[PDB]
């Protein structure tokens, strides 16, 4: 229903920056906009998430129940 | 020489230079500086220590070290009849269990009392976990930016007993402390793996079957330590890992020194050719201890007939088998000396940890 | 009679909008 508190694969706390990342990504859409024309590497690095395949995978792909309900 | 060489401690920090990150931070959290608890990547250099000991320290720091998590006392989640129908107790409990906490006190108990008296979906953040127990928090134990479930309009959520539970990450992953970020052997040459002919290989020039590396670089990340006290937290984590390993090894040592007295952990048979077979069976023991014992017994007895361990996933135990051309008490004292070698190595590791970080 | 109305969905809608305004206590 939300971005997991920690990355499922390794347990890095991506939930710390999940709330910031959601709105930062939204504002980054509004300056680029039919799926995903963006690249979020800079936004993710700025939050402090390392170059981990798992954490970036679960951060940018996890659905939010508020967006769909 | 020294075993644990200089350490590299670099915390993970929010780069506010990015306009979107700063704008979002101040818009929803009113955040302009670094969070009170930040993840720290600790990269370590180990020289003159076997791969088994370094990997055992890594495994302990990963899941075999005791750790704290936030749990809800049974009956804490008020079923009630106004609570949000979507925020189930299981979901919120899973959210709260995995909020990393740097808790120095176990008596802290938090309560979540959030009401949505408005027409919008209200999101419950970790800053809503107010504390009513014992000592007031001089410094927060968790970041206030964690997203706990959202509340539909007119709905609430009341959880009144959120306490701190102690456990190891092997049993429940919510206690996992250190996440792996690097592991390499510095004394083994590496191929250029970007080449086509070496792309299917690991990269190391020596085959793993015939390689005995003694120089390792280990990288671990701790998910939340206080920002002003990073070094002391890293010191405590590493020292506690060493203490845990030493304590378990001493638990094995007691079984060893009770060898004449009957015990079902250890049995001894003198089979045919003066060889004595020692089978050490310990329940709820991991590959860390078995690998340490095998490696150090093999180092102390190079001419051994057979040393091996197996932690079968079922039967949930470590079974270590030693066969040697020696009498029962000679074998026992060799194994005792090998355990003393393990204790010496990890005590030296703790000494180096104290020397280095400070 | 109540079981006919309490399981009626518009009562939940009517209740949840009274809770937002605060006309009724949040709980039951
Ligand atoms: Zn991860």
């Amino acid at each position: 229903m939300l971005i997991p508190v920690v990355c499922f694969t390794c347990g890095f706390p991506i939930g710390t920056y999940a709330a910031i990342f959601d709105k930062a990504r939204t504002e980054y859409i509004k300056t680029k906009m039919a799926s995903l024309q963006i690249e979020l590497k800079d936004l993710i690095t700025a939050l402090g998430i390392p170059m981990r395949v798992c954490c970036r995978t679960h951060l940018i792909t996890t659905l939010d129940y508020r967006k769909y309900y | 020489e020294k075993i644990f060489q200089n350490v590299e401690i670099k915390p993970f920090l929010i780069d506010f230079s990015n306009l979107f990150i700063k704008n979002a931070a101040k818009k929803l959290f009113q955040l302009e500086e670094q969070l009170p608890l930040v993840p720290v990547n600790v990269v370590m250099d180990f020289k003159g220590i076997s791969r088994a000991a370094v990997h055992g320290l890594s495994r302990v720091l990963q899941d075999e070290i005791p750790n704290y998590m936030l749990d809800i006392k049974p009956g804490g989640y008020k079923i009630e009849d106004s609570t949000d129908l979507f925020m189930t107790e299981q979901f919120i409990r899973n959210r709260i269990n995995f909020i990393p906490i740097y808790a120095k006190n176990e008596t802290l108990v938090f309560a979540l009392r959030s009401l949505n008296n408005s027409c919008e979906v209200k999101t419950i953040y970790s800053r809503d976990l107010i504390q009513v127990a014992g000592p007031k928090l001089k410094y927060p134990i968790f970041n206030p930016t964690f997203e706990i479930g959202f509340l539909q309009p007119g709905k609430s959520l009341i959880i009144e007993d959120i306490y701190i539970k102690k456990g190891i990450g092997r049993k429940h992953a919510a206690f996992n402390l250190a996440v792996k970020t690097h592991f390499s052997h510095l004394d083994i040459e590496q191929y250029p793996t970007d080449k086509k002919e070496y792309m299917a290989l690991s990269g190391y020039k020596q085959s793993s079957m015939t390689s005995d590396p003694r120089h390792h670089r280990l990288g671990l990340c701790f998910p939340a330590v206080p920002l002003p006290h990073i070094n002391q937290a890293v010191r405590t984590y590493l020292k506690n890992a060493c203490r845990i390993i030493i304590g378990r090894i001493q638990s094995i040592q007691k079984i060893y020194e009770n060898f004449e007295e009957p015990q079902p952990e250890l049995v001894l048979f003198s089979m045919d050719e003066e060889k004595t077979k020692a089978i050490i069976t310990i329940k709820d023991e991991t590959h860390t201890i078995g690998n340490l014992l095998k490696t150090y017994i093999y180092e102390m007895i190079p001419d051994i007939s057979f040393v091996g361990y197996q932690c079968v996933p079922h039967k949930q135990e470590m079974v270590l088998t030693i066969i040697h051309k020696a009498s029962q008490e000679d074998l026992i004292t060799l194994l005792e000396k090998s355990i003393q070698n393990i204790i010496q190595t990890f005590q030296i590791l703790e000494k180096n940890v104290d020397e280095l970080i400070a | 009679l109540l079981t006919e109305i309490l399981l009626d969905p518009m009562y939940d809608y009517a209740a949840t909008v009274a809770r937002i305004d605060g006309s009724i206590p949040m709980h039951k």
